[PDB]
């Protein structure tokens, strides 16, 4: 075992993994653990050097700011501004020389994950046989002639790895061979939303459908890696992923011949395509549910070559069969790219390619008939290796790397959700068209004429949840989905315990206890890409959304959503007709005592003696500068949902009520705000009798 | 140890011979003397040199007008100057002479690394950069030779980095070195006279020019064929 | 009873061309029709209009005609003419006029003057007015690109990786026009050196038969400002046409210290190599400097060329005075003095010893000398020599010319002389003009007005009338000089006598060449870190379209010969002028012909045809 | 009148190229670029005439002259000297022309951390026939790393030798070769260049060359690993790093010698870890080092070895698996069987077995 001293981390935190054989760190957002995300145990009593990418010693582990890569070269134009590096949310613009037309994204913003928004900007004279391949921001491009059969090479700034084609050739078709390259840090990752979209977008064409040839067939080979490096936990977690992949695919109508292989020192086959059954998704799903990590524990090496040769066995033939050059092949590989026996896995692909007659004719590519996808488990992935295996297809992405095995499940879990039933609570599919409201469908603007502008969440087809203090005493209207149209409401349901004057007797003006209200609309709502419900605490919809069994209790949900710690949450604020997700932390742990105590600094409470008077067990608490500096709500955000974003879904846990300091100008920033400026939210878990009641006839299905 | 950490040194690479090929319009309100003034912002490239900005305006009543050049002088206090030849031959050992320019009025102690590149054989390797440390008198230049052997054909980056001890003065340069293959470029010339009419009214000439014989050719180098057609006057 | 038509001797496409219609001895309001037909077959009506000529406008109209190129395209060469006709009550005039397809002056700008194989050549085309063909030629003269371009968007040319090395041409022309503007650019496998080398000669010339030595001062600077330190090699020679003959024994090695060096050519070493002076006439002396940095890291090769080997420091030219005088009147002699390369030479005194007339040259290298011609002479020998206080009489330049007398119509002895005192004329200047008449008493009383033309850039620009109150031997008129008259303009003026005789004269005037408008790039002028934010101010005329470019001084120092300049522009205009001489003419018809004008009269006095649009050399 | 149609078919594409040439565009030359030396089929329908020039550009071998000093002979040597590091630099040169060569230049770069002996250099500059740009002095050393000497001439008959001492200013790890260039005013192009180094003949960086493919051979020599005990747990880790392709036990058959290179011919006895080479035991494995490294290695014929290397170091030798010995290559002596008896080797052979087994049986840990 190893001693946990000196393992701190500026403006951040950490949590032990693998019983303690390899720890790991957790930063806010737009921050990355420097220099390494995880260490590995040394049998000396000290965990490890504080090295880096390179091999030099650091003395105080910190959470650095995520940086977007600076353009090394941009051809045929200028870009504004030029900085050593780019900060989160920074904007960079591209302008073209005279005679050149800009294709791609003229303006680009730096995103919270170190990737630039939009697509690669290119200044093109339209003279090349092909377009100007461009220079993806972060790479360097050699070769400037784009005639027929010319090539260009890419490489990345040392300390980064290349993803995509390192070389691309101009083809007869007019397109470039391979796929657009990009530069990857050790700390960069793919959000599950990106992987979900990217994968299906490649695997299929568009309600999507899988494209088979007339009277054709598809073979899907699932190759899982079970070497010691993977680990036990991270293994059965990948087994789950493959389960959901089986469902998702089957739901595209076509019955594919499957193949199942786990590997290590040796490959074990669990299903061969040659068999008459294959096709049964229940058969395969059952075989899959069988596999245990202890199947390789003995001989636990990483001989990926042998594993792919297994797949080369299932493809071969006696004479050539009937319908061979009509069958689409698709490999799903789940390794960490750390092969250490057998040699270069690539030599097997090039073996398969020649077996399927792929890339052996200038009149026929047959490139469509083979796809190799590679999913990288998490940190300690060799991106050079999982990339050289994945297919390189123009305008499609075949190689993926995600933060942890948790997030990888999130991918396949979100696929079965595109899958349908827009009535599905807290479900937002990341279409690249941004378009605001598409990203927060549940948001409801409110105006009560007198004027006042609160917020709310859409819980059912009839009901909108908001704060009770927005009302007192036709006079009121609701607007949703960026719809100018404001909707007729039938009646407001105040919580029976609510009373803004509850303690006007003790010289304490506004008493915000039980500050929740429901608004039943006069007209049912029809969901859509910009109007959906949000999950409520203690529903079957939530239990399902969280990936739990039907035998999950109400307390178990709370213990899962609102644990006794610092909870990562988010609310929705309107800043000039645009909706943005502000990320805050619910102080529910050791910091919870001091968060509430800031209540007597809030206006009106100058006479308050014991804060238990105005802070009740119904309130949650956010804001302040511990652990991190949290954004604050506004009067205009009051009533809005306080959301928790777990397992790729959005569950509302609270209702925005009151604040200790009016930090809004309007505008907001200030830019800096008092440390005592907290925000209090009504904890929906504390108002369940009233919720279950009024929302009984609504399809939400509660529990206790 | 006293020196600036490598990762903190960003090498200069953007050395265009010409840029800012843009057109702007003088739309602003004229002043008392009928002159429209337009402010314009932009960022400089990496070159340590003097840029010369040339304007040329045209209006419908005042014809073409060429402005007197505005010069921009770009310079660091401490920097590397690297002169490359137009090309070097593959496999053939050459010397590259860099120059450390100290324009600080004091003596400095510097460190100079050559970065490792797989395209070259040199003193540097994947694990150990080739490092020199030495003093420079106040205002001196100093030459720093680097011996290298190009191993691949094409354009390849030579990157040199320098830093002054106990101070914030650093510079890096990354220039491209053109590497051509061994031998001499020759060319075969085939001529064909196109005269379809020479074969009757409905005239076709069909000419099959087969693969040209060229067996002096160094194996594994690029071949390029140009088919040109001129018309008869 | 006398009707006159006067038009530019050459009409341009496709732009506005003013013409002149006049009614003398008449005052009855008319209605003239102006037809422009092709020639000869008059197959169509290229332009047409109706005009009102009345006593209010002094019986004199200035219509604007315009000949579209769509309508007279015929890929002929040998060429094309058109015919102008004026018809009205009692007025039947017509002139066959030569046609030019150069709608206006085009100029080409390329980003750099020197290129590497496999890079883009960026370019723009400019027009003086407001279609065009742009062509690229290899150094072997092969056409490799031909495009019809829009005047505000051009396609960059891309040199192949296997390009042909040498000097390339970009050609811009209007279709059908044998006239073209031509830019050059070199394609070399070449690395731009890290420093500039500037050369400064001791003297602007070299005495073919002198005793003095010749020095070439050298300056070397790194392109970022500071001084180069190294060594220079200088080798002198004599350039005979383009065949260089070197003076081997002159090769000198020279230290560059603090950027400065000084190389010498001994008159001794020169005499030894070129003893026979005959072999040296009209040739130039050159110097080929070669500088190396002290580290052996870099090398620059420049050259000092075009140092003429001469007998005198100056040349005298009569290219700016009339070759025709008017007996009994003060003749205006304009001496032009230049250095051996052709540049103007100021503060040089000149003399014509036959007339004992003196004068020193001004900033434009000219001196106006008034001579009084005897009342009788017909031929007139003028000799002029320089008289610089720093030269021995033997080193003075000299030149001679012969001016003939202006022939009067019918031998009337009726003359007209236009004179202008002012010099170094800039826009903004107000200019006194002088109409002087001499001749028959019975005639000088009929003169009731002077007609004048202001010709500029091949076009009639303004026309006017100057009254003459009877008795007035001398009539002065003011004339504002506006930016329209750059680079130069012609003043043509005539009067009529008894509706039969035409007496005329013309003057050529020079204007200080600049821009018609303004353009200035302004900055703070401080030293800059690489990759810094910059702000520059563009100052110019309202509605200006400004094309920008930033060039490394590594180039831009190279091939100065190829760069576009305000000066190169005006010299193209001037070489394209349709007027061929400095003023006056052999006679009345000769004054128009020479000023680039055409005239036809109702008396059938006709300026002869034009055998081509370029003036004889 | 002139009106010609052209079709150009090339095996590199399907769609052929069509051209139309007539009076209005006959001055214009039409060009087609291909990257292949394949058949070309041209047709021409129509009226006019045309000349088609087909230019093929390739790289041709030259008569085995390379850099060859064409205009000068140049000899540069360097030798150690007693001076109670420091060396003597001798440079001999002669113009190969018909007459003595006007204004000649001898460009010199110093070995790393070396500078010219001040006194010796000051003595060189003295002369009516010479020039050396100004140099500063400290600790009796000329503060110039690049030293140019400009001579007024150089003989074409007798050689002209010059020499000076060079002294070690700063002491660094590796000593880069220095170089000497020679050229003259009328000959500023094909600059004659020789390198020099105390440890090297031709002053050349170490490289190995099969044909026209060269790899960097390293400056330090690679030597036989020698532990007298094997930490099997850790020895295992080392052979299971991601850039180790294979792990063989081998026997050394022969030592052949080509162009100053040593070819150690190995037979593979056991595949301890399978590498890319799918069938290694059936072929002879050539491991290549340069001869100047015979003794640092110290391989003996008919001994056994534990060799494990990296795929990267595979050489382009036809019909023969060849590797370059690198710092990325591990070689250790494997005691014979009849040696394991002798107590000197006992427990070493056990760790050897416990190694070959743990790997061939279980494979790597991760
Ligand atoms: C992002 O923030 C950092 C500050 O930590 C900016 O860093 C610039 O460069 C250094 C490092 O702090 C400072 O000397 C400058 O003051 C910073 N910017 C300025 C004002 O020049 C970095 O520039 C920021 N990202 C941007 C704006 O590109
Ligand atoms: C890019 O940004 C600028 C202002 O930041 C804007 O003027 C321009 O229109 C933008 N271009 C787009 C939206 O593509
Ligand atoms: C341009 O004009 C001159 C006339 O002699 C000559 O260089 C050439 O004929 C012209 N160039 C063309 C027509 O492209
Ligand atoms: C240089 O070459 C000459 C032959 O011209 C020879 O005598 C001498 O030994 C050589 N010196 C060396 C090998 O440095
Ligand atoms: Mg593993
Ligand atoms: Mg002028």
């Amino acid at each position: 075992s190893c001693s946990l001293e000196g393992v701190e981390i500026k403006g951040g935190s950490f949590r032990l993994l693998q019983e303690g054989q390899a720890l790991e760190y957790v930063c806010p957002s737009g921050f990355y653990p420097y220099p390494v995300q995880t260490r590995t145990c040394r049998s000396t009593g000290s965990w490890s050097t504080l090295k880096t990418q390179d091999q030099k010693t650091v003395r105080k582990a910190e959470c650095r700011a995520i940086h977007c890569p600076r353009p090394h070269d941009f051809e045929n134009g200028e870009y504004w501004p030029r900085s050593p590096y780019y900060n989160v949310s920074d904007e960079i613009s591209f302008h073209c020389y005279d005679g050149y037309t800009l294709r791609g994204s003229a303006n680009r913003t730096c995103q919270v994950n170190g990737r630039w928004s939009g697509q690669t900007a290119i200044c093109d004279n339209g003279a090349g046989y092909c377009s100007n391949p461009g220079i993806p921001i972060g790479t360097r491009k050699v070769g400037s002639q784009y005639r027929l059969e010319d090539s260009v090479t890419y490489h990345c700034s040392r300390g980064l790895t290349l993803r995509g084609s390192q070389r691309r050739t101009c083809q007869e078709g007019g397109s470039w061979s391979g796929t657009e390259p990009s530069c990857q840090d050790s700390f960069m990752y793919d959000t599950p939303q990106e992987v979900a979209e990217a994968f299906l977008s490649s695997l299929t064409e568009t309600k999507r459908k899988i494209v088979l040839d007339p009277s054709g067939s598809m073979n899907i080979y699932l190759v899982l890696d079970g070497s010691g490096s993977i680990g036990a936990s991270d293994f059965t977690g990948a087994k789950k992923c493959l389960v959901n992949l089986i469902e998702k695919v089957a739901s595209y109508g076509v019955k594919p011949r499957y193949g199942l292989v786990t590997y290590a020192t040796y490959p074990k086959i669990w299903v061969k395509v040659s068999e008459a059954d294959s096709s049964n998704a229940d058969w395969v799903t059952k075989q899959l549910n069988e596999i245990n990590y202890e199947d390789h524990k003995l001989k636990s090496g990483t001989n990926t070559k042998k594993a792919l040769q297994a797949v080369y066995s299932m493809m071969s033939w006696p004479v050539p069969p009937e319908g061979w050059n009509r069958t689409r092949h698709v490999i799903i590989l789940m390794t960490d790219g750390l092969h250490n026996m057998g040699g270069d896995p690539i030599t097997v692909i090039d073996e398969i390619r020649d077996l399927l007659y792929i890339g052996k004719d200038r009149k026929n590519p047959r490139e469509d008939y083979l796809d190799v996808y590679v999913f990288g488990v998490g940190p300690l992935v060799n991106q050079v290796n999982i990339n050289a295996l994945a297919s390189k297809k123009d305008n499609e992405q075949h190689v993926f790397k995600v933060k942890d095995m948790e997030n990888l499940e999130d991918v396949f879990y979100q696929m079965i959700d595109e899958s349908q039933s827009l009535s599905l609570c807290g479900m937002v599919w990341e279409h690249r068209k941004g378009t605001d409201y598409h990203k927060q469908p549940w948001q409801a603007k409110i105006s009560v004429i007198r004027h006042e502008s609160c917020m709310g969440a859409v819980v059912s087809e009839y009901f909108v949840l908001t704060a009770a203090h927005c009302f007192t005493v036709h006079s009121i209207k609701v607007s949703v989905g960026g719809e100018k149209r404001d909707l007729e409401i039938e009646v407001v349901l105040f919580h029976p315990n609510y009373n803004i004057n509850g303690k006007k007797e003790a010289g304490i003006p506004e008493f915000y206890d039980y500050d929740v209200a429901l608004i039943k609309l006069k007209n049912k709502l029809k969901y859509g890409q910009t109007i959906r419900p949000i999950c409520l605490p203690c529903t079957e919809g939530t239990t399902r959304a969280l990936r739990l069994p039907p035998t999950t209790t109400c307390q178990q949900q709370k213990e899962e959503l609102l644990p006794a710690q610092d909870i990562k949450a988010l609310f929705v604020s309107e800043e000039e007709k645009k909706l943005t997700r502000k990320e805050v932390y619910i102080k529910n742990g050791d910091k919870k005592g001091s968060c509430e105590r800031d209540a007597q600094y809030a206006p009106g409470y100058d006479k308050v003696k014991d804060i238990s008077e105005v802070v009740t067990p119904r309130f949650l608490c956010t804001g302040g500068v511990s652990p991190y500096a949290d954004p604050n709500t506004c009067r205009g955000d009051s009533g809005g949902p306080l959301i928790v974003h777990k397992r790729s879904r959005f569950i509302q846990v609270g209702v925005i009520s009151w604040g200790v300091v009016d930090v809004c100008k309007n505008q907001k920033r200030q830019k800096q705000v008092p440390a005592h400026a907290r925000d209090f939210h009504i904890n929906l878990f504390q108002v369940l009798p009233w919720l279950k009641e009024k929302l009984q006839d609504e399809d939400l299905g509660f529990l206790a | 140890d006293g020196f600036i950490a490598d990762s903190d040194i960003i090498s200069r690479s953007d050395f265009p011979k010409s840029w800012l090929w843009l057109t702007k319009d003088l739309t602003e309100e004229p002043n008392s003397q009928g002159i429209s003034s337009k402010t314009m912002s932009f960022y400089l490239r990496d070159s340590i040199t003097t840029w010369v900005v040339l304007a040329v305006s045209f209006t419908p009543t005042k014809g073409i007008c060429v402005a007197e050049p505005y010069e921009i002088r770009v310079m660091k206090v401490f920097f590397i100057d690297l002169q490359m030849p137009y090309s070097v031959v593959k496999n053939e050992q050459v010397e590259i002479r860099a120059i450390l320019h100290n324009y600080v009025n004091e003596d400095i102690y510097v460190r100079v690394e050559l970065l490792y590149n797989p395209a070259f054989c040199s003193a540097s390797t994947k694990g150990q950069r080739y490092r020199q440390q030495f003093p420079i008198k106040a205002l001196s230049s100093r030459a720093v030779p680097f011996v290298i052997v190009p191993l691949e054909q094409g354009l390849h980056d030579v990157e040199i980095k320098a830093s002054v001890q106990e101070a914030l003065w650093s510079d890096g340069v990354r220039k491209k070195l053109k590497v051509v293959p061994e031998g001499v470029q020759k060319s075969i010339v085939t001529i064909v006279k196109l005269d379809p009419r020479a074969k009757g009214v409905g005239g076709t000439q069909l000419e099959v020019i087969k693969a040209r014989k060229l067996d002096d050719r160094v194996p594994d180098t690029e071949i390029e064929t140009k088919i040109i057609i001129q018309g008869d006057p | 009873a006398l009707y006159t038509l006067i038009t530019p001797a050459v009409l341009r496409t496709d732009t506005e061309e003013q013409i002149l219609v006049e009614a003398h001895g008449d005052s009855t309001p008319k209605q003239l029709d102006i037809f422009v037909h092709d020639f000869p077959r008059k197959q169509k009506t290229l332009f047409q209009t109706r005009v009102d000529m009345n006593p209010a406008g002094g019986m004199l109209v200035t219509p604007t005609i315009e000949i579209p190129a769509k309508e007279v395209s015929t890929d002929s060469r040998q060429n094309q003419y058109v015919v102008v006709q004026v018809t009205g009550p009692q007025v039947r005039l017509e002139k066959v006029v030569l046609l030019s397809y150069q709608s206006s002056f085009l100029f080409i700008q390329t980003d750099k003057g020197i290129y590497t194989p496999g890079s883009p050549v960026l370019y723009r085309v400019f027009s003086m007015d407001h279609t065009v063909i742009v062509e690229f030629q290899t150094p072997e003269g092969i056409l490799v690109s031909s495009n019809s371009v829009d005047l505000n968007f051009f396609w960059p040319y891309n040199l192949p990786d296997l390009v042909s090395l040498g000097t390339w041409r970009i050609v811009a022309k209007y279709e059908h026009s044998p006239e073209n503007y031509t830019a050059y650019f070199d394609v070399r496998k070449y690395v731009l050196p890290s420093f500039e080398v500037r050369l400064q000669p001791s003297e602007k010339f070299f005495y073919i038969d002198g005793n003095e030595n010749f020095h070439v001062s050298i300056t070397a600077r790194y392109l970022y400002g500071e001084e180069v330190e190294g060594v220079a090699f200088v080798l002198f020679g004599v350039k005979i046409d383009d065949a260089k003959k070197s003076i081997p024994d002159s090769l000198t090695r020279i230290p560059i210290i603090d950027g400065d060096g000084k190389a010498t050519l001994k008159r001794d070493t020169f005499r030894s190599r070129f003893p026979n002076l005959n072999e040296l006439v009209g040739h130039t002396l050159y110097a080929s400097v070669t500088v190396m940095t002290e580290s052996g890291s870099d090398m620059v090769v420049t050259e000092q060329s075009g140092i003429h080997i001469v007998a005198s420091p100056y040349q005298i030219h009569f290219t700016k005075t009339p070759k025709y005088f008017k007996p009994g009147m003060p003749y205006e002699l304009t001496v032009y003095v230049t250095n051996p390369d052709g540049s103007p030479a100021a503060h040089v005194p000149v003399v014509s010893e036959a007339f004992h007339s003196m004068g020193t040259t001004l900033s434009d290298g000219t001196a106006k000398l008034i001579l009084n011609i005897p009342l009788n002479a017909q031929s007139l020998p003028i000799t002029v020599r320089t008289n610089h206080g720093d030269l021995p009489r033997e080193r003075q330049a000299t030149k001679s010319m012969t001016a003939i007398a202006y022939q009067t119509q019918g031998g009337s002895g009726n003359y007209l002389h236009v004179a202008i005192t002012s010099t170094e004329i800039k826009p903004g200047d107000n200019l006194p003009v002088n109409f002087n008449v001499k001749g028959n008493a019975n005639s000088l009383k009929q003169i009731k007005y002077f007609t004048y033309l202001i010709l500029n850039k091949g076009k009639i620009f303004k026309v006017g009338r100057q009254p003459r109150r009877d008795g007035q031997n001398l009539v002065t008129m003011n004339l504002h000089i506006t930016p329209d008259l750059i680079p130069s303009f012609r003043f043509v003026a005539y009067y009529q006598v008894g509706n039969n005789e035409i007496v005329a004269d013309s003057v050529w005037v020079d204007v200080k060449d600049t821009c018609m408008g303004t353009l200035v790039v302004k900055g703070d002028n401080l030293i800059q870190m690489p990759g810094a934010a910059m702000k520059i101010k563009l100052e110019g005329d309202p509605g200006a379209r400004v094309g920008l470019v930033a060039v490394d001084k590594a180039v831009y120092v190279l091939n100065d010969k190829y760069k576009i300049s305000q000066a190169k522009i005006w010299d193209t205009i001037e070489k394209s002028d349709f007027g061929c001489t400095a003023g006056s003419g052999q006679n009345n018809l000769g004054v128009f012909e020479d000023a680039g004008l055409a005239l036809t009269t109702s008396t059938n006095l006709n300026t002869k045809q034009r055998s081509a649009a370029k003036c004889p050399q | 009148d002139l009106n010609l149609d052209i079709t150009i078919e090339l095996p590199d594409r399907e769609v052929p190229i069509r051209y139309r040439i007539n009076y209005e565009n006959a001055l214009l030359a039409r060009t087609v670029e291909t990257k292949l030396n394949q058949d070309i089929t041209v047709t021409a329908s129509g009226d006019g005439k045309a000349t088609m020039t087909i230019l093929t550009f390739y790289n041709a071998q030259l008569q085995e002259k390379a850099n060859v000093c064409n205009k000068f002979h140049l000899n540069v040597s360097v030798e150690n000297i007693h001076l109670n590091g420091a060396l003597m630099l001798k440079i001999c040169t002669r113009y190969l022309g018909e007459v003595d060569s006007t204004m000649t230049i001898i460009d010199i770069s110093m070995l790393t951390g070396f500078l010219p002996d001040a006194e010796d250099l000051t003595r060189l500059s003295k002369g009516v026939d010479r020039y050396i740009s100004r140099y500063e002095v400290d600790n009796n050393m000329a503060q110039k790393v690049a030293v140019i000497i400009y001579l007024n001439k150089v003989s074409h008959s007798e050689d002209e030798c010059l020499h000076f001492k060079i002294l070690k200013h700063f002491e660094v790890g590796f000593i880069q070769p220095g170089s000497v260039k020679v050229y003259s005013y009328y000959n500023l192009d094909e600059k004659c260049t020789k390198f020099y180094h105390p440890d090297k003949g031709t002053g050349l960086l170490n490289k190995i060359c099969i044909g026209n493919v060269c790899r960097c051979a390293g400056e330090t020599c690679s030597s036989l690993n020698h532990q007298e005990r094997i930490d099997v747990p850790l020895q295992i880790e080392k052979a299971c790093e991601t850039n180790v392709d294979y792990v063989y036990k081998t026997k050394l058959l022969r030592i052949e010698e080509q162009d100053g290179n040593d070819i150690y011919v190995m037979d593979v006895l056991e595949v301890i870890k399978q590498g890319t080479d799918e069938n290694p035991r059936a072929k002879t494995h050539q491991y290549i080092s340069q001869r100047k490294c015979q003794e640092a290695l110290n391989l003996k014929v008919n001994d056994d070895y534990l060799i494990w290397g990296s795929r990267s170091d595979l050489l382009p030798t036809k019909d023969k698996i060849s590797y370059i010995i690198t710092k990325n290559t591990w070689i250790e002596r494997w005691p014979h069987e009849d040696e394991c008896q002798e107590e000197e080797f006992q427990k070493l052979c056990d760790d050897f077995a416990q190694f070959s087994y743990t790997l061939t049986e279980f494979g790597c840990p991760t």
